[PDB]
RNA sequence: AGUAUGGGAGAGGAUGGUAGAAUUCCAGGUGUAGCGGUGAAAUGCGUAGAGAUCUGGAGGAAUACCGAUGGCGAAGGCAGCCAUCUGGCCUAAUACUGACGCUGAGGUACGAAAGCAUGGGGAGCAAACAGGAUUAGAUACCCUGGUAGUCCAUGCCGUAAACGAUGUCUACUAGCCGUUGGGGCCUUUGAGGCUUUAGUGGCGCAGCUAACGCGAUAAGUAGACCGCCUGGGGAGUACGGUC
């Protein structure tokens, strides 16, 4: 029902999974997709293929709101980081800019122990 | 006595009363004895990042030469004055009178 | 260097706001130390951004 | 960061520019570093090894 | 914290000869004044071991200088200890 | 060997204040099928609305970039910024005391982390513990949670591969290349080139060494004092004593 022309895509790329969510400015959510919910369950989840699958699904879901110019914010490591933006651009959005918003502590909390594997 | 440099950020809304507060500070310093070596008002500035949910700040600079008691008094005055956010007090040797950059 | 010389302070800061290493610029050791102190003072005084 | 698109910039070229900017920034390096906690002794060991290696590199280049 | 004026006053009071700044009497007077002054600081900063090391260094130098003066002449040592209010 | 006066660099020590990033938790806005994790799984979390995104709050701990074969400290060890108190070191010219020195059995002071006593605090991490995997077995390595502890105040404990595995002080014996804090001289195109001093590194002659190697920061050539050793186990153990 509600129509918004401007939107923002958040891409939570990580070692195990990638999550795509479309939010109108002020951060209210419209649509979202994940790799795990689109097959590729297991080691396949982290591949960029699942990332682009999720990105296209989220974009197609979000087209209903009639938004054509999109801002992109990226945080975290992991494959599929660029596949998501490629898929979003392919869907037809106008990507205004891509920025890295991954958090960085200035020596805060103690990280977990190293794994003896 | 020693030499001190004071930078004060004042809330933009209460920028009208800045002349009065600084005048009171100078009067107190002179009453103690002291020496006012430098004084400027940089005006209001756009903050690099928000401080206490505010985006603008009035800026005042002073070089004074006073004693420990006067310094301590200035300290709690700045602490308790709500108009003053973000005060800073640096120690210096010698008095610098030359006009500062960023004056206007 | 003083915290009030914002132009030179920015001349040694990267776009993200991080301080540029001395090796890249050729600055001397003591000059680099005073530069870092001045940049930190300016960051406190909200004359230059901490990050971003 | 803050890679604003031009009027006709292709998405692939924009992504390449974003990759280059991120690589120059070194953001991924900190995230990798903080994944696990490393002992102070190991940190000093790594720094000393790096010091030796770069001194040897400088000597080799000078030679 | 002693000032230049205070140190000059001590030097003038205990100087045997004009411009005398290295005599045992002057050295011991200065060290005694410094040691007495630092007691107030060490009353409020009892866990300042790094500074207490220097305080002990001053104490040891004063002991050595007093022993040397006593060895060379007893009258000067007795007068110095009487003036500076030191047991030994 | 020491003293007075002018300057310099420094995460040297104690007390208090304060800034920004981040994790956790608590509410609310949007939104609805997963999230988390592994080599692969599973435990666990979530339709009583999780994860993601936005806003507002609570609290604890540590200070990205600078950062360096860099700096300071007797050793242990010291990192955001500001104020107060405070120890040492470096450097220059004058002016003083006149061997006032070196070492040190006993003795005494300080002394990582863990641990102990009293009171407080507790975000993250995490001995013990619980469950899930792997295995013939799994008291483990991997995963999910998690207590003491790690934090503050006042005391105790005296131990580490507390290592350069190299006790302190002193004089002398080719050279070459870096770097940190000072002093001196000479050029100019505004920063450089030579010296010298005190630290900190890389090669290397002679000399030494079983060899590896050390080589003005000696493990070379000499002097002063102290501590230590006498085949491997039994054993840094028993008995007695002190704490
Ligand atoms: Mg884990
Ligand atoms: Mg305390
Ligand atoms: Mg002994
Ligand atoms: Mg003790
Ligand atoms: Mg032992
Ligand atoms: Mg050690
Ligand atoms: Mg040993
Ligand atoms: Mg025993």
């Amino acid at each position: 029902t509600r129509t918004v022309s401007e939107g923002v895509a958040h891409i939570h790329a990580s070692f195990n999974n990638t999550i795509v969510t479309i939010t109108d400015r002020q951060g209210n959510a419209l649509a979202w997709a994940t790799s795990g919910g689109q097959g590729f369950r297991g080691s396949r989840k982290s591949t960029p293929f699942a990332a682009q699958v999720a990105a296209e699904v989220a974009g197609k879901a979000a087209l209903d709101y009639g938004l054509k110019n999109l801002d992109v914010l990226v945080k975290g490591p992991g494959p599929g980081r660029e596949s998501a933006v490629r898929a979003l651009g392919a869907v037809g959005y106008k990507i205004n800019s891509i920025t890295d918003v991954t958090p960085i502590p200035h020596n805060g909390c103690r990280p977990p122990k190293k794994r003896r594997v | 006595m020693r030499h001190y440099e004071i930078v004060l950020l004042v809330h933009p809304d209460q920028s009208d009363q800045v002349v009065g507060m600084v005048e009171r500070y100078i009067s107190q310093i002179k009453e103690a004895d002291g020496q006012i070596h430098r004084l400027e008002d940089w005006g209001r500035r756009q903050l690099a990042y928000p401080i206490n949910k505010i985006h603008k700040a009035h800026y005042i600079l002073m070089n004074v030469e006073c004693g420990q008691s006067t310094l301590d008094e200035l300290e709690e005055l700045f602490r308790y004055n709500d108009a003053i956010i973000r005060n800073l007090i640096i120690r210096r040797e010698h008095a610098i009178t030359e006009e500062s950059l960023l004056a206007k | 260097i003083d915290y009030k010389d914002i132009d030179t302070l920015k001349q040694y800061i990267t776009e993200n706001g991080k301080i540029v290493p001395s090796r890249i610029t050729g600055t001397k050791a003591r000059y680099q130390r005073q530069l870092a102190l001045a940049i930190k003072q300016a960051r406190y005084l909200s004359l230059i951004p901490y990050t971003d | 960061p803050q890679v604003k698109l031009k009027e006709g910039e292709p998405v692939d070229v924009a992504i390449r520019r974003f990759k280059r900017s991120c690589e120059k920034a070194g953001v991924l390096a900190d995230v990798r570093k903080r994944e696990f906690y490393e002992k102070p002794t190991q940190e000093r060991k790594r720094k000393k090894a790096a010091a030796v290696k770069r001194y040897q590199k400088k000597l080799a280049r000078e030679s | 914290a002693l000032t230049n004026a205070d140190r000059a006053e001590i030097i003038a009071k205990f100087a045997r000869a004009e411009n005398d700044t290295g005599s045992p009497e002057v050295q011991v007077a200065l060290l005694t004044a410094q040691i007495n002054d630092l007691q107030g600081h060490f009353k409020a900063h009892k866990h300042d071991h790094h500074s207490r090391r220097g305080l002990i260094r001053m104490v040891n130098q004063r002991r050595k200088l007093l022993d040397y003066l006593n060895g060379k002449d007893h009258e000067r040592y007795t007068a110095l200890i009487g003036a500076l209010g030191l047991r030994r």
